[PDB]
RNA sequence: GGUUCGUGGUAGGAGAGCGUUCUAAGGGCGGUGAAGUCAGACCGGAAGGACUGGUGGAGCGCUUAGAAGUGAGAAUGCC
RNA sequence: GCGGAAAAAGCGGAGCCGUAGCGAAAGCGAGUCUGAAUAGGGCGCAUAAGUAACAGGUCGUAGACCCGAAACCAGGUGAUC
RNA sequence: GAAAGUUAUAAAUGAAGCGGUCUGGAAAGGCCCGCCAAAGACGGUAACAGCCCGGUAGUUGAAAUGGCUUUCCCUCCAGAGUGGAUCCUGAGUACGGCGGAACACGUGAAAUUCCGUCGGAAUCCGGGAGGACCAUCUCCCAAGGCUAAAUACUCCCUAGUGACCGAUAGUGAACCAGUACCGUGAGGGAAAGGUGAAAAGCACCCCGGAAGGGGAGUGAAACAGUUCCUGAAACCGUGUGCCU
């Protein structure tokens, strides 16, 4: 059968052009008062899927 | 059919493993020693990490999908010089040609490569750049 | 190349269609779609009972712990003697098929390989009044075939089947029909003017 | 045990906690004992409240 | 084709191979004795392969390719 | 799927992958998002190659390399002890 | 209900080598000659047979029973248009609340479908749906029923096929096997194939109570002797070249 998709990871990363994969960045929900001004504009940027963590779940992800 | 030679290096032989120590994949049949990996359908799910919380629920979930979402067939202008001077193009000439086969909610045109013969290109959408340079060359682009 | 008449005179000469009968074959192309037409042909009809589709088992033989013994979870276990086995075969196809190009290019190319071994021969006809193997047998003599032989002919031609159904090398076809591996199992290809017609029609 | 008009009966579901543990139950017809004339003849029939309801005759 | 530096090895990666059963094609052996089995002081770097003789009494190699129930000394394994 | 010999072809272009990306999305498009910005930066483009089939390796779903519990549940059989 | 046709359930006919030599117990094998083939399928026959046998291709065939297909008999049968005055068009129903379930959809914003319980429409100016809901538009007319085919499976039958097994395999079961045996019972559940081409299955003699043997004889072989193809290893012996 058909390998299914893991559908929590599909609703948080997104595949680019070359195949690479992007994210968010957690610290990015209440708690806010902690985190400094220049935290929160780098926080809420997207980011891009570690090495290592690729390895780990690209199959899940694929398609 | 007594001498059939298979394209060298289309086929190679399996590995066999659990046959003899002289093979290097005897015994352990390159397991190693013990553990959940050693076991017969041993192996942790794809992406667990033991228990460290997994990578996707660490960051958040984004966005939705739009119910009504347009993705448009490309045909970018360098296509467009397959057709010979004076010829207006349509979807339907687009389809005959097999430049695209699916036409998805319609055809956009966009403005990559360049262009040289003077067409009547006629598409759903267009690239503010690709109709700049339909008419730069000659030509008059209507939406449909 | 040459075309000569049943009785086996010279009838003229055919031009053979160099798209066809004229490439330069490709050896590998044609092993490729000789494999996936024999690995097609099999049936894999072979089953094994696994420990459980094996009759009875169910109960533990003796007690996990104090008798002395091996432990064993079912007299049907696969080390034991009328045990299930282990893996072995299922019932699968074997069959597949390469693109349409590629099992067209190897028609093309064994032809053309028949045409580069003077081992095509082509009949302006090939007819029989009656079913007679006899006839048949003395119409390859004429032809001076010897070996195995697939004859391609397509209508027109009748009784041709018939007569050479009972001859152990020689193998009948209508030209609709003519594959790879029919003609690798064949050391000549007499084909008519006729198939010819019909084998480029295709190709 | 069944309404004899419109055949309601026991059938079953689950019953549910605030935590969602299902476990079985039943819901059993409001079936009353009423004597009606089934083949013109009187007698003593479950009948549902709801086939009562109104319409027929005891 | 030669120089130079190498060639201990567990888990393990990589490579090239031996042998088993079956299929195809080709080419063979075999009642003047097949397979199996026994014996031997032969051959190959290994897996292994021959040859000769006994037993046996009807099937079996080889080549190229293909396919696998394909190789056991250990499981307090099963018979 | 049709036709056919448990063939071979032929037919079958529905669909699938690729040829464009960016954005949660509207959308714009060799750009795009962010942003007041003609700024910077992210991901892309400039620095084209895929696809079909087979074969090897590994992974996923299946018992998934083999053997082995104690237990659990369901339907029965037992008070000749 | 008939009739005709066809298929099934028994069958019939069916070409060509006693060919010559070699080996052999025996020839289907070797060598050398022929022949038939719409028949070179398979099997058997003293070793491997298209031409020896049963057959095979092809061609014929059915008193009887059943199936199928036509045709006849037999039975059964009203259809268009024009007008919407009036009438009818599925009620404890549809829907709703509450509690559940099914829907990929876990009560969710939850449409749609069903169950129990209670409440309960409109009813042609009428009604339902389009994923809460309202309006518009579009499509539809529930609460009555029937309906072949394409699909699923195989205890069976007929014909076949297999880069499926070949007696620890393959069914548990090639063999009088769900037997023997075990169990109060439900239930569990084996082992066990091969003389030879043909019984020609060892007359007769000898030792022995017999078993068993040695001769004689049969056979190609009896070291093929009624559990009888081959007959490995462990294990058990006898003899003796070297050592102790
Ligand atoms: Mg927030
Ligand atoms: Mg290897
Ligand atoms: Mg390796
Ligand atoms: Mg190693
Ligand atoms: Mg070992
Ligand atoms: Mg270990
Ligand atoms: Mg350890
Ligand atoms: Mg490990
Ligand atoms: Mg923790
Ligand atoms: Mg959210
Ligand atoms: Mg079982
Ligand atoms: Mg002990
Ligand atoms: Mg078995
Ligand atoms: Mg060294
Ligand atoms: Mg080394
Ligand atoms: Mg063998
Ligand atoms: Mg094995
Ligand atoms: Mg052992
Ligand atoms: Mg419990
Ligand atoms: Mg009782
Ligand atoms: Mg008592
Ligand atoms: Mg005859
Ligand atoms: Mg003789
Ligand atoms: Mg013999
Ligand atoms: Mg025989
Ligand atoms: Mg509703
Ligand atoms: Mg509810
Ligand atoms: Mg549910
Ligand atoms: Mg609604
Ligand atoms: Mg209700
Ligand atoms: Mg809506
Ligand atoms: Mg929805
Ligand atoms: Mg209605
Ligand atoms: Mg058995
Ligand atoms: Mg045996
Ligand atoms: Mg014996």
């Amino acid at each position: 059968p058909k390998m299914k998709t893991h559908r929590g990871s599909a609703k948080r990363f997104k595949r680019t052009g070359s195949g690479k994969l992007k994210r968010r960045h957690g610290f990015t929900s209440h708690m806010f008062a902690n985190k400094s001004q220049k935290q929160k504009r780098k926080l809420r940027k997207s980011a891009m899927v570690s090495a290592g963590d690729f390895k780990r779940i690209r199959q899940m992800v694929a398609k | 059919l007594h001498e059939l030679k298979p394209s060298e290096g289309s086929r190679k032989e399996r590995n066999r493993v659990g046959r003899g120590t002289g093979s290097g994949n005897g015994k352990t049949s390159g397991r190693g020693h013990k553990g959940q990996k050693a076991r017969s359908g041993g192996g942790v799910r794809l992406g667990f990490e033991g228990g460290q919380l997994p990578l996707f629920r660490r960051i958040p979930k984004r966005g939705f999908t739009n119910i009504n979402r347009k993705e448009f067939a490309i045909v970018n202008l360098d296509v467009l010089n397959r057709f010979e001077d004076g010829t207006e193009v349509t979807p339907e000439l687009l389809v005959e040609t097999g430049i695209i086969r699916n036409e998805k909610s319609g055809i956009k045109i966009l403005s990559n490569g360049n262009i040289e013969k003077k067409l009547t290109v006629k598409a759903n959408k267009f690239s503010a750049a690709a109709k700049e340079a339909i008419e730069a060359a000659g030509g008059k682009t209507e939406v449909i | 190349l040459s075309l000569l008449k049943q009785d086996g005179t010279n009838a003229g000469e055919i031009t053979l269609n160099d798209t066809v009968f004229g490439i330069e074959p490709n050896e590998k192309v044609v092993v490729d779609v000789i494999l996936s037409q024999r690995a097609s042909l099999r049936q894999g009809t072979h089953k094994v009972k696994n420990r459980s589709e094996v009759r009875g088992g169910g109960r533990k033989p003796w007690r996990q712990k104090g008798t002395g013994r091996a432990r064993q979870g079912s007299i049907r276990s696969p080390q034991w003697r009328g045990g299930g086995v282990v893996f072995g075969p299922t019932p699968r196809s074997y069959a597949y098929k390469l693109p349409k190009k590629v099992r067209r290019l190897a028609i093309k190319s064994i032809l053309s390989s028949k045409v580069n071994e003077e081992k095509l021969v082509v009949l302006e006809g090939l007819t029989f009044d009656a079913p007679k193997t006899k006839e048949f047998a003395a119409f390859l003599k004429n032809i001076s075939v010897d070996t195995k032989a697939l004859i391609v002919v397509a209508g027109e031609s009748e009784n041709v089947e018939l007569s050479a159904r009972n001859l152990q090398g020689i193998t009948v076809i209508p030209a609709e029909s003519i594959s790879v591996l029919e003609v690798a199992k064949h050391d000549k290809l007499i084909i008519t003017k006729a198939a010819v017609e019909k084998v480029e029609e295709v190709l | 045990k069944e309404c004899v008009i419109t055949g309601r009966k026991s059938r079953s579901g689950n019953k549910r906690s605030h935590a969602m543990n299902s476990s079985k139950r039943t819901w059993k017809a409001n079936l009353q004992k009423v004597r009606i004339l089934v083949n013109g003849k009187p007698k003593k029939v479950w009948v549902s409240a709801r086939a009562l309801k109104s319409g027929k005759v005891e």
